[PDB]
């Protein structure tokens, strides 16, 4: 209660402040994190970190609440809205002390959001033309994030067969749901595989496995949720009966109710059956003479994607079969992959997806992959709607911290110490990359002050040569339109959190 | 939970393994020695693999998960040659903290590391040897020199001559003429205790643990009148008398239809007896039992059959018969009637259980090696060393190229990344010379073992590869003097060295970059 | 965690104590003049006195390792020879001793150490093959040399003594089975109760059960039958039935169709024309009136071991689905009479159709007899059966081992180097193991032991030890005689045991569940 | 034999395996670190190591009075003594159990080998005595032999040189009283120096001068603390403080009588046994007399020695008793603080070493190397025989104790033998250290000795067989008896133990 459960509020988030310090940047590091899954999670980014990283005290849950909002909004670099919010919150001690509240707090950061708004407009600038555009512009933006992640040294290969992927995205439709992929492991960490159509995994062993065929030239997908098995009817099977010879009649009956619907499999000739159900041993020695692809146990979400791509669709009853519902490819190639065999459906009528095929056993991995094709499709989004772009690095930041610094200094009194607190907390981005990468942080920010006014503006900082110099002449850029509703979410979560002087907990 | 910063668990965290990892260390090569693991549950396991130890080993840092998980890849991509690998595995993270000291950032430590291993690859693929140049007998010639080296590796080494020809001609059968192709699925081996371990032969198929029942007739028949195979079948189906599985009633309003549930199972008695009997199939499998009425019909019709056996075990009969399973007895036909060369039980001891052992002389897909053993431990252990060498020909079936082993690979790059690191300079002249001095670690480590002057072993090498640039000359693990591989035929696969060195360095960049470690309950 | 790891230096030393403290007690149970055991289990309070360690060692919970291994090579053993198999933990735990003594005098490489053992047992099995003998040319002295193998692996039990009243039973039994490996053919009957020597080798089948009312204790000229059909729990069904009746009356047709049930199935039973009926399970009231009033002996409880012996010994069919009755063969005795052996009178069958099994009668003093002539006879006409198979045999009774010693040191010459202490050492070890025998009867291990020594390299091969006298004497006029198979696997799988044990740099304990 | 002897054996064994690294000039010291005071020690010896530690087992016990006994007699190198007791007790585990002999028979082995062990070492010694020239030059390289046993042997040419030379100027001295070693913190094992006189720890006066040429040096037990102590029980009965001041003050001017007497025998420099008060300090002065007090007991008895003088407690007659002189008696300052050199002592009586080191450690274990190398010197001079050691005084008395095994043949042969066996444990023991090849040296050595040739043994510097006369190794014939003889009867009495009687602790 008072000033100290603002602290401590704060000292909650300085645990995760702490702990996020290296998840920002190309030469940060990583954080070990172990959760209840049993899964280890290594990464860069701090995306999924927030996720899966343990709440002891409730007031980090406000960090939480707003990663989630940022996660579909921008997904890449999201770890430095916490960072940012922290540091308004850890430079707010000094301003708890004295008789400010956090309302003029909160009037402070809003007219430096405020104005940020219009700076990023201002500081970017529209490229189109002949200038870089799809398979430039898109493979600059994405080296970016992915390179600074990890695959640091095969990033050359790894990640210009990620942006071939992206490729495939057009314009006039671009629907969000094409980022589903799936995870293979297993194999090489710097081998992939390019796949425009669903995979997915046997997951079970069958007498009839290498009697399967894996290449077809013109298969027909057809899309069944009837389980093939021996089993009961669907309320009761209770048969009141007679005769002695009825009962080898039910017997019969019980298979001719299956046999009659198996024949039906094989009288549409589908090459590609596909059961959303398990399949058993009754059906595998009958339906394996007819050489068709099956696969049992398929997820729920895997026979939506194949509904959205060849526009199929679930039927119960086989009669009821429509001509259209039968979808036809290009081409079907089954590929396995350590003992493991893999389905590929190619030149579907519409897919604009394109599902990874990754290799290696580490599943951490993928993690970040998925992610960065998470942010793929922002820098698709937000490369239409606006055209433009700013300098890569984290030093964009850098340059509107100082632009607040002049305007403020003029403007009515106490407020300009409030926004240089926030221009000052605005150096944390750069400040946690010069402790990770062993440079010196006081040389490089006096240079910068002089970077950021006598050197006009896109001069960025180079992590590569040890030097400052530009990032947008070098051809590394970073997506502009992510860091208006990173930096505007920050403030309304550091507002709410200095506004609460109690907690109650109940029990 | 506690709180571990800075160099806290940036170092203990590599240290905790290099004190776990230096246990398996005096296993290294066949001079190695065995180690005992009582597991959780009680029963003890004696082997001395690094990947079957550090599998079932309960540990307490985290640190152990991520050996583990490289283990894991290791057996689908390569897995040959495991006692020698795990070793060299965690050789990379000990340089690591030398550099730390020198004031070396540990992402700079990580990045050279991967930018050292494509030069270290292009200087081996310098004096390997293609073996796929020559014919199919000079090829099996190169798996007889292989196998002496590659295949005995653990203990049952003392004569490598009885499973030499197991590893050799269990690829024959299965192989492609053209030398591309494998198959390690099919092949599976059971082993049983008893008898010495020099009794061991080749015989392709199945071990069922289940005789035949009603012991009134013979344990085995080995000709057969109809010839084709024996006629083997297997009924996917239950047998059973016909009844059906759903909820139903029986209504009797008689005598006569009491009288007739009573003829009803003795008229199907003699329906199942006569399709299997008209059908001529001798071994017929049933899935679930049987029924005791028709223990006796099939041995009056001559009808051997078999209870309770795996699904697993099933699969791999039908495809070694080339026949198909029955689905169901309105099903069943002389087509799907499988192909059996001789079908016998095993004496095995006095009385114990009698193992039906299906065999099949001619070409079959289901290759099996014949095991016995008297010692119960080591039959886990020799099985497993023999199901590496299913990997060991697929190495070089994929990859033609071949490199002499003996730790000579790893001597030979040295001298490329000490010569490629002076072009850089810079930081990464020592963090390049590192990576390769960590690989000099290997040869020091086979010498200590066997009693051999580390550096004096090593210092011949590099002296020897100066003025030759044959690979030939590497380090002597058994004590056969003249450290020229040629004349020992001792070679190793080049995917082999290849993977399982690359992929421990690229998971050793991950590792290397874990600064804070939080960990949380299940 | 509580993860308790010992590195080389606790684990060398703690596992060759391991083996070396328990197999101090089956040390004194080598040879017939061993010694036995006694166990207290705190289950039951049951005890087990024997010699053989596979029923004792078993039973013994011990936390070394090192003595795992050992306990399930006994199964191998038991699987072989079966009696006096403890030599193969003692020369192992010597191999062990001698090791550990080796590595703190020559201080060499563990690895050089088997490296010596792998050659040292390429000499032993050159003097064993070199020095077989095989009988079996003469079919004359191949029946009197199976009573000289017979006195050597039939002396266990305290009760080997009576030898030559059991000398008997196992000479004339072998004769009978005629290549029968499997003891599921022989009938091993306990008794108790008479004397020691009282038991004998009787031609038929020795039945426990008894005739439940009306059946003639004596049947003459009978046809046995086995069926495995259902009899006492009669209408069990087991099907989908439900019973909905309007009116008792149709109630009571349902036992009358019971009763016309079994009256059908009688009828085919007399349609056999057999004087003896065996069931699997019990014998309801109703058929066993009617075996009673057609004149067909009852026999009913013959469990799933019993079942197959009676067919197996009578050389009869277990016969079932009796709608085919010519389809069978039907079993036929002698004479089928109940005699009285004991306090329990006993069913006993005379003239078989096929003398293909034997039965022994085994009757004796105390219930730890009964156990204890089990072990003896668990394996007895089978290690006859394996000499029928492999017909090689060789000398035995402790000389063996001293002339695989004279081969030892012939290859020590041969190799010398730093290896051959290791080769010898595998010879010190082995004449060791005469000497705990010679330790067991209470004699002189010394002179005796030294006198033998150089006997084998004075070039005389059929001397040996005697063990009533306490002297020397020739194996060949004692009669003491062991086959090749037997010993070679006893000598093979203790050096291929010992080198495991060697090996082991670490012990590691997991924390209990 | 099981229950009766079970912890007489391996643990007495367990207890020599501790030390067995200690045994040998290429072994190394023990860290002896006591869980009270704090305190520790680095000894070579198993005189403090057996002392200090704890033992549960009786016999291990016992072990320790026949290690006092090596101890005084010898002192260096009895660390054997234990460990050849131990071999004895691992050959009786077999011979007893195993082979079933009575205990009594084995001692009876061992009875007899122990008689023929003392001819071995009879007519194998080799006599060095007479002339004085040769001999004392060869006491340079004999004294090596048992000079340094520890990791400090480059100090062995260094101390060569004063340890003889020590000997010298006792000329016949067999008293260790007579030689004075000090201990001195810093510097190095080959900055020891030795001169003809005595240094002391103590310093002068305030005004005393620090160089005086021809000074007469006097003792005494006297004390001069205050006053007159005089008889128990006494007391003063004055009628005021005018006599009481007079009685205080006249017994100052009555000690100067005494110290009147005192320049009645024209000293030069004074000694007194107890603290000396300041008004006689300082009379001292006046007649230019030094002083030297703080002497507990040695003290004075000391440089007695030295100086050659007597303890005059009367002071009464300037003829009789003895007068000391020493040519230069220059306090000379080494190291911290400062030290009392004398030089130019009347006669030869005594002599002085004086030793330096850096680490305290070193100065402790290091006198008991010169104290037990001047023992040596002084056995060689009394007597007159010498043998070779090195491992081969081993080899040699297994020849006749196997020479012996075949007139006595029958079953105590097995123990004669053993007895050999456990002689051929102690030079694989001695090689144990050093880390080369048992087997190769000794099997040479072994060989060696059959084929006739006595003067061969192990060399652990360059691991092969060397002479020990070139290479300068050769043991007294006093030494090799006393650890031979004692060894031998040492086992004789851990044999006899047929039961374990615990008593109820207090």
């Amino acid at each position: 209660q008072g000033k100290g459960q603002i602290i401590s509020n704060i000292n909650a988030c300085v645990a995760v402040q702490e702990a996020l310090k290296p998840t920002l940047g190309p030469l940060g590091s990583d954080i070990l994190i172990v959760t209840s899954n049993q899964k280890t999670t290594i990464s860069n980014d701090g995306a999924t970190i927030l996720k899966l990283l343990d709440v002891v005290h409730p007031a980090a849950k406000t960090l939480v609440d707003i990663s989630r909002a940022q996660d579909a909004e921008v997904g890449d670099g999201t770890t430095s809205v916490t960072i940012l919010a922290g540091e308004l919150m850890k430079e707010a001690k000094p301003f708890l002390e004295e008789g400010i509240s956090s309302h003029l707090i909160m009037k402070g950061y809003r007219k430096a959001v405020s104005l940020a708004v219009e700076k990023i407009n201002e500081l970017a600038v529209d490229i189109t033309s002949e200038k870089s555009s799809g398979r430039e512009l898109l493979e600059r933006c994405a080296r970016t994030a992915m390179s600074s992640k990890l695959i640091h040294n095969n990033a050359d290969f790894f990640v210009k067969m990620c942006v071939d992927a992206v490729l495939s995205l057009d314009r006039n439709d671009l629907d969000d749901k094409l980022i589903g992929i799936k995870k293979i492991p297993g194999g090489a960490m710097e081998e992939s595989l390019f796949i425009n159509g669903v995979a997915f995994k046997k997951t079970f062993s069958y007498a009839g496995f290498e009697q399967q065929p894996k290449k077809f030239n013109n298969p027909k997908i057809l899309s069944l949720n009837v389980e093939l098995e021996l089993k009961a009817e669907k309320d009761n099977a209770e048969v009141r009966v007679e005769h002695v010879e009825d009962y080898q009649a039910i017997v019969d009956a019980e298979w001719q109710l299956i046999f009659e619907k198996l024949r039906q499999v094989e009288e549409t000739g589908a090459n590609i059956v596909l059961s959303k159900l398990p399949i058993g041993d009754l059906a595998t020695q009958f339906f394996a003479d007819r050489n068709i692809f099956c696969a049992g146990r398929v997820s729920a979400d895997d026979m939506n994607r194949v509904i959205q791509a060849v526009g199929g669709s679930i039927q119960s009853t086989t009669s009821d079969i429509k001509p259209e519902h039968l979808g036809t490819c290009a081409l079907f190639e089954e590929m396995q992959i350590g003992s493991e065999r893999y389905n590929l459906f190619q030149g579907c009528p519409q897919a604009k997806t394109c599902t990874l095929l990754l290799r290696g056993g580490a599943e951490q991995v993928i993690a970040e992959v998925e992610r960065s094709l998470h942010d793929a499709i922002m820098i698709v989004k937000r490369a239409l709607q606006n055209k433009l772009i700013v300098a890569g690095g984290g030093a964009t930041e850098m340059e509107v911290s100082k632009c607040l610094r002049d305007y403020s200094k003029t403007i009515a009194g106490k407020q300009q110490m409030i926004i240089n607190a926030f221009a000052k907390a605005l150096e944390v981005i750069p400040r946690q990359l010069c402790e990770n990468a062993g440079f010196d942080a006081i040389e490089i920010l006096n240079k910068l002050r002089l970077a950021h006014s006598k050197g006009e503006k896109w001069y960025g900082v180079v992590f590569e040569t040890e030097n400052i110099g530009d990032n947008f002449a070098k051809f590394v850029w970073e997506p502009a339109l992510v860091k208006i509703n990173a930096l505007n979410s920050a403030t309304e979560a550091t507002n709410l959190i200095l506004s609460v002087d109690e907690t109650i907990t109940n029990k | 939970k506690k709180r571990q910063h800075g160099l806290e668990a940036k170092k203990s965290h590599i240290l905790a393994a290099r004190s776990v990892a230096s246990i398996i260390k005096t296993s290294l090569g066949p001079r190695g020695l065995d180690k005992i693991l009582i597991s959780p549950d009680g029963e003890i396991t004696i082997t001395n693999d690094g990947a079957t130890i550090l599998s079932q080993m309960e540990l307490d840092n985290e640190i152990a998960k991520l050996l583990v998980q490289l283990s894991k890849s290791q057996d689908d991509e390569i897995g040959d040659g495991t006692t020698g690998v795990v070793v060299l595995a965690s050789a990379l993270l000990d340089q690591a903290l030398e550099l730390i000291q020198k004031g070396i950032h540990p992402i700079k430590i990580a990045n050279g590391f991967d930018e050292a291993a494509k030069l270290a690859i292009s200087k081996l693929e310098e004096t390997c040897d293609d073996i796929s140049a020559s014919n199919d007998e000079l090829f099996r010639d190169f798996l007889l020199r292989a196998a002496k080296t590659s295949l005995g590796s653990k203990i049952v080494s003392k004569d490598h001559d009885r499973f030499a020809e197991m590893a050799v001609e269990a690829v024959i059968n299965v192989m492609d003429k053209d030398r591309k192709d494998v198959d390690f699925d099919l092949i599976k081996m059971q082993g049983r205790v008893g008898g010495s371990i020099s009794d061991s032969k080749l015989i392709n198929g199945v071990i069922l643990d289940k005789d035949f029942s009603h012991p009134q007739m013979p344990k085995c028949v080995l000709p057969k009148e109809g010839s084709d195979g024996v006629k083997l079948a297997i009924l996917t189906c239950p047998f059973e008398p016909p009844k059906p599985k759903t909820k139903h009633k029986l209504d009797i309003s008689s005598v006569e239809e009491y009288q007739k549930l009573q003829t009803y199972e003795q008229d199907k008695f003699k329906e199942m007896i006569d399709d299997v009997k008209k059908a001529g199939a001798d071994v017929v499998i049933c899935q679930w039992g049987f029924d005791d009425e028709a223990n006796h019909l099939l041995l009056q019709n001559d009808l051997p059959a078999v209870r309770w056996v795996g699904g697993q075990e099933l699969e791999h009969i039908a495809i070694s018969t080339n026949g198909r399973i029955v689905p169901r007895f309105q099903d069943l036909s002389k087509d799907k009637l499988g192909t059996c060369s001789r079908i016998y039980e095993q004496e095995f001891g006095t009385t114990k259980d009698r193992m039906l052992i299906i065999e099949q002389s001619k070409e079959t897909k289901t290759v099996t090696c014949f095991v016995r053993g008297s010692n119960k431990m080591i039959v886990d252990e020799a099985e497993r060393a023999l199901h590496d060498s299913l990997c060991v020909v697929r190495n070089l079936v994929k990859d033609s190229r071949v490199v002499y082993g003996g730790g000579a690979a790893e001597v030979t790059m040295s001298l490329a990344v000490s010569e490629e690191a002076d072009k850089q300079r810079g930081i990464d002249q020592y963090a390049f010379r590192g990576f390769a001095q960590a690989l000099d670690t290997i040869p020091m480590t086979l010498a200590e073992n066997s009693g051999l002057d580390p550096i004096g072993t090593l210092s011949t090498l590099k002296s020897k590869q100066l003025k030759e640039k044959i690979s030939n000359i590497g380090v002597d693990c058994l004590g056969y003097g003249s450290n020229d591989m040629k004349e020992l035929f001792v070679v190793d696969p080049f995917i082999g060295k290849k993977q399982q060195i690359l992929l421990a360095t690229q998971l050793c960049r991950m590792i290397l970059k874990i600064d804070n470690v939080i960990i949380s309950g299940k | 965690d509580q993860v308790t790891e010992e590195r080389a230096e606790n684990a060398r030393l703690s596992a060759f104590v391991g083996a070396i403290a328990v197999g101090d007690l089956v040390k004194s149970t080598l040879g017939p003049k061993g010694m036995d055991k006694l166990l207290q289990s705190a289950s039951s309070n049951t005890c087990m006195v024997t010699n053989d360690g596979a029923t004792i060692l078993k039973s013994i919970p011990l936390d070394n390792p090192a003595a795992k291994v050992l306990v399930n090579i006994s199964k191998v053993q038991d699987d072989e020879v079966g009696d006096g198999t403890t030599s193969v933990t003692v020369l192992s735990a010597e191999l062990l001793r001698e090791a550990e003594k080796l590595i703190d005098q020559s201080k060499i490489h563990p690895q050089t150490i088997i490296e010596g053992y792998r050659l040292a047992s390429a000499a032993a099995l050159d003097a064993l093959t070199k020095a077989a003998v095989d009988n079996s040319h003469d079919k004359t002295m191949f029946r009197e040399d199976l009573i000289h193998i017979a006195k050597t692996t039939l002396s266990s039990k305290i009760l080997s003594q009576d030898k030559d009243h059991f000398a008997e039973l196992a000479t004339n039994a072998i004769l009978r089975l005629k290549g029968s490996t499997n003891l599921e053919h022989i009938q091993i009957i306990k008794i108790l109760g008479g004397k020691l020597s009282d038991s004998f080798l009787d031609e038929g089948f020795i039945l426990a059960k008894k005739f439940g009312n009306n059946q003639p204790k004596r049947i003459e000229n009978a046809k046995i039958l086995i069926a495995n059909t259902t009899l006492d729990t009669d209408k069990v069904k087991i099907f989908g039935t439900k019973f909905k009746v309007d009116s008792t009356a149709k109630l009571a047709q349902l036992e009358k169709a019971e009763r016309e049930k079994m009256k059908n199935k009688i009828a085919k039973i007399s349609k056999f024309g057999i004087n003896t009926f065996i069931n699997r399970q019990l014998i309801y009231d109703y058929p066993e009136q009617l075996f009673t009033d057609l004149g067909i002996n009852s026999i009913e409880h013959a469990d799933f071991e019993g079942v197959e012996r009676l067919a197996l010994v009578t050389g009869g069919e277990v016969v079932s689905t009796f709608d085919e009755p010519s389809k069978c063969k039907l079993g036929e005795c002698d004479v089928i009479e109940e005699i009285m052996l004991g306090e329990q009178p006993f069913l006993k069958f005379s003239g078989c159709k096929a003398g293909e099994a034997c039965t022994i009668v085994l009757r004796g003093a105390t219930d730890q007899t009964l156990d204890e002539a089990e072990r003896s006879l668990h394996d007895a006409l089978s290690v006859l059966s394996q000499t029928t198979k492999e017909t090689r045999t060789v000398l035995g009774g402790g000389c063996a081992e001293m002339v695989m010693s004279k081969a030892v040191d012939t290859e020590a010459q041969n190799i010398d180097g730093k290896k051959s202490l290791a080769v010898e050492a595998f010879a010190r070890a082995l004449r060791q193991l005469p000497t705990i025998l010679a330790d067991n009867a209470g004699f002189d291990s010394s002179e005796l032991v030294s006198k033998l020594r150089s006997s084998i390299y004075n070039g005389i091969s059929t001397s040996g030890l005697d063990l009533n006298n306490g002297t020397i004497a020739d194996m060949r006029q004692l009669g003491i005689v062991e086959s090749y198979k037997l010993k070679r696997a006893v000598v093979s799988s203790a050096s291929e045991a010992a080198e495991v044990l060697l090996r082991v740099d670490n012990i590691i304990r997991a924390r209990p569940r």
